[PDB]
């Protein structure tokens, strides 16, 4: 099966800082990845729909990158309203997968 | 012994009809050509069944005249070649028009999406009209660019020349012109042997049907190549077959001429 | 937008159906319609998806045998749960997996979610 | 040798091919179908002009099925039809515009070949004399 693991299960960064979230695939998903931001008590909000292609209404602050199995999410100017949880979902493999979402990373504002 | 002649004519008609229907079924029903006919309508079958009938008739054409009734059968075979070539040419004109309209953004979205294949290194194209040129200039460019188009135009022109110069009046009263211009059959057969060298009309590869499932991936056209269940399909065309049918009669006629 | 109907306290081992009715979105394009659940304080769990056109339905390995996702109508999709256990208590989201122009997918539209309790 | 006898049949075949290609273009709604419609018209005109065969200078000729009516009609046009330079030029000019559409390019080529054969015949001094 294809399992995604988000190594930084909890990351803290001060305002105007940078946060790096890495979501590595157990199998080569052909850049079909999506990054969601889920504020508490709120449905997740899509940020990147391709590997690094911004979604509508999402600033250039949220950068996706990586290819093959290793992917990254970056926040240039982390604000005080970004204290949420970020998930990564692979749409490449849906036949035999326990969970499409790669665990979850909680971002804290310092 | 008119019974033998009637039997031969009836057998010829039966074989032609059987070949036409059989190859229409071959190029219409099976899912190998699912995307090909999704792009070309029934013009695929209507162009590839007269191809089989033409292989048969082009095999038959030279046998009657190889001396070492028969000329009547030769004329009937020539006219059957003319008919099947007309159907073939019309079907392929439709194919060229639709393919060119799909290559540019002037066709239905699914056909256009199919036409995008082959733009990358590791893709096999289905739409043999690669250059993004509008119509009618696009079809004309295909005619003089593709090996199939050039050879088809040349052999068709020589076919009309042979038919129009083999009329009864020219043949009885101007046998010199008839005989001198009848040797366009050399150009006809030379062009016909290499006609299908490029293999531009392509159906989905034999192995690609295993990784790529038609009923699971028909409506996922946009997601091909980035979801596991729908790897981007690979297409391949048939090898040239008409040379197999035509080589026999050419060799026999060449031997006959050497005897002469 | 999307909204999930259903969702109520249920005795263990019973069955429940969540109905996801859209308002302004039609489930007839080429996009999927996935169901995602999130247990209280846990990460998102993917249940399954249902292509709008083909009708092919996918489920997570744990949900293959007892979760049924069907597009009942052009605007309503239903998830049926059977043999529910205490471990199935979670907030169930109905999300539309929008297949963007490039071919890459993303859960563009999300439903508010309906609490489901099994006990 | 009488090249007009072959030119007549070549032009008739070109007319049939032009009609077929134009029918395909219009019925199939090909891009710029109006060229297909003009090809239909030109092929019909060429068939009407060429159906009546001429007369051999030496020996007899064989009539075309129902050729009397069309040859009588053509007779009424005077030297515009008897002359073969005019016929060759007319065929070339009718073939040119039909060559902008793929379906009719074959017809255009066949008509151009027919015009060339007519020019060759006219150089020899031949002309279309109606058969009575
Ligand atoms: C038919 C095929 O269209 C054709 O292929 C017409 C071929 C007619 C052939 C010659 C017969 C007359 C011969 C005279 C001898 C003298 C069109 O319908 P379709 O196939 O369903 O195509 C739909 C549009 N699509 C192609 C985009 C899907
Ligand atoms: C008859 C008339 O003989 C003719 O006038 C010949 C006219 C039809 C010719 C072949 C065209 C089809 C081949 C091209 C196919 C591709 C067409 C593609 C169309 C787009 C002769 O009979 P007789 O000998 O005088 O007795
Ligand atoms: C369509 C493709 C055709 C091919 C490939 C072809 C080929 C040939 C060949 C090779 C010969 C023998 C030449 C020789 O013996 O030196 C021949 C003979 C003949 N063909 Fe055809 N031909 C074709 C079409 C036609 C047509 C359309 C007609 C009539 C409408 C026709 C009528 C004849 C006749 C009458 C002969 C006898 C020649 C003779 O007796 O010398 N052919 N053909
Ligand atoms: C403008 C006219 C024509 C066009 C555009 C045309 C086009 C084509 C094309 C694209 C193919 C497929 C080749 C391949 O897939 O490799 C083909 C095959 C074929 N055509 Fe035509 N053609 C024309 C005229 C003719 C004529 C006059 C004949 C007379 C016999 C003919 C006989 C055949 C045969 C036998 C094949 C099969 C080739 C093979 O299987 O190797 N075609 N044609
Ligand atoms: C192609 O044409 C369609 C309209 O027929 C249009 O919606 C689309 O944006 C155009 N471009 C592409 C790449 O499809
Ligand atoms: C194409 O495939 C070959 C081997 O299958 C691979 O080495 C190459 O990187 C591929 N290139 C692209 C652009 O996919
Ligand atoms: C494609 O998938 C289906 C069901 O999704 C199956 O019935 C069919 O046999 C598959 N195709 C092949 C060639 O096995």
């Amino acid at each position: 099966a294809l399992v995604m693991t988000q190594t930084p299960s909890s990351v803290s960064a001060a305002v105007r800082g940078t946060v790096t979230i890495k979501c590595q695939a157990s199998e080569n998903i052909y850049s079909n990845l999506a990054w969601y931001q889920q504020k508490p008590g709120q449905p997740p909000k899509l940020l990147i729909y391709g590997a690094s292609k911004l979604a509508s209404g999402v600033p250039s602050r949220f950068k996706g990158s990586g290819s093959g199995t290793d992917y990254t999410l970056t926040i240039r100017d982390l604000e005080a309203a970004d204290a949420a949880t970020y998930y990564c979902q692979q749409f490449y493999d849906s036949l035999n997968t326990d969970n499409a979402f790669g665990g979850g990373t909680k971002v804290e504002i310092k | 012994n008119e019974g033998l002649s009637i039997f031969v004519i009836l057998v010829w008609l039966g074989l032609n009809v059987f070949l036409f229907v059989w190859y229409y079924r071959v190029y219409d029903i099976p899912p190998k050509f699912f995307y090909t006919r999704k792009l070309l309508g029934s013009a695929l079958a209507l162009a590839r069944a007269p191809a089989a009938c033409l292989n048969f008739n082009c095999m038959l054409i030279l046998l009657p005249v190889c001396r070492n009734r028969n000329l009547t059968f030769h004329k009937m075979v020539a006219w059957m070649i003319a008919l099947h070539s007309a159907i073939h040419t019309i079907a392929h004109l439709f194919n060229v028009e639709w393919c060119v309209n799909a290559r540019v953004n002037n066709s239905d979205p699914y056909s256009v999406a199919l036409s995008e294949l082959g733009d990358r290194q590791n893709e096999s194209y289905l739409n043999f009209a690669r250059k993004r040129i509008k119509n009618p200039e696009g079809g004309l460019y295909l005619a003089v660019t593709l090996l199939a188009g050039i050879t088809g135009v040349v052999i068709t022109l020589c076919l009309i020349l042979i038919i129009t110069s083999s009329t009864k009046t020219i043949r009885r009263s101007y046998f010199e012109v008839f005989w001198y211009t009848h040797h366009l059959f050399v150009i006809f057969f030379i062009g016909l042997a290499i006609h299908g060298a490029e293999r531009i009309v392509r159906g989905q590869t034999a192995e690609s049907l295993a990784v790529h499932n038609i009923t699971v991936c028909e409506q996922k056209i946009s997601e091909w190549g980035k979801i596991k269940e729908c790897p981007i399909p690979q297409f391949a065309g048939n090898p040239p077959m008409t040379w197999k049918w035509i080589v026999g009669p050419m060799f026999l006629y060449l031997c006959e001429r050497l005897v002469r | 937008s999307l909204e999930e109907s259903g969702g109520d306290l249920v005795k263990p081992g019973a069955s429940l159906t969540l109905t996801c009715t859209a308002s302004g979105i039609d489930f007839s394009g080429y996009h999927y319609m996935c169901w995602v659940r999130q247990a209280p304080g846990k990460g998102l769990e993917w249940i399954g998806c249902t292509h709008s056109g083909d009708g092919t339905t996918y489920y997570a390995r744990w949900a293959k045998g007892r979760f049924t996702i069907s597009k009942t109508s052009s605007t309503t999709v239903t998830l049926q749960m059977t043999s529910l256990t205490a471990a199935d208590t979670a907030t169930y989201f109905c999300a539309r997996r929008y297949v963007f122009s490039g071919g890459y997918s993303g859960l563009d539209s999300w439903g508010p979610g309906t609490l489901v309790t099994v006990s | 040798i009488e090249w007009a006898m072959w030119a007549n049949e070549q032009a008739l075949a070109s007319g049939l091919i032009l009609i077929t290609g134009g029918i395909v273009a219009t019925a199939g709604r090909f891009t710029q179908w109006y060229f297909g419609a003009y090809s239909i018209v030109a092929g019909v005109f060429v068939c009407l002009l060429e159906y009546p065969r001429g007369k051999r200078k030496k020996g007899s000729t064989m009539e075309r099925w129902g050729q009397k009516y069309m040859t009588a009609v053509v007779k009424l046009f005077g030297p515009f039809t008897r002359n073969y330079y005019v016929r060759a030029v007319l065929h070339l000019l009718l073939s040119v515009p039909a060559g902008f559409l793929l379906a009719t390019i074959l017809g255009t080529a066949c008509l151009a070949i027919a015009s060339g054969i007519y020019l060759l015949a006219a150089v020899r001094g031949e002309q279309w004399t109606p058969i009575e």
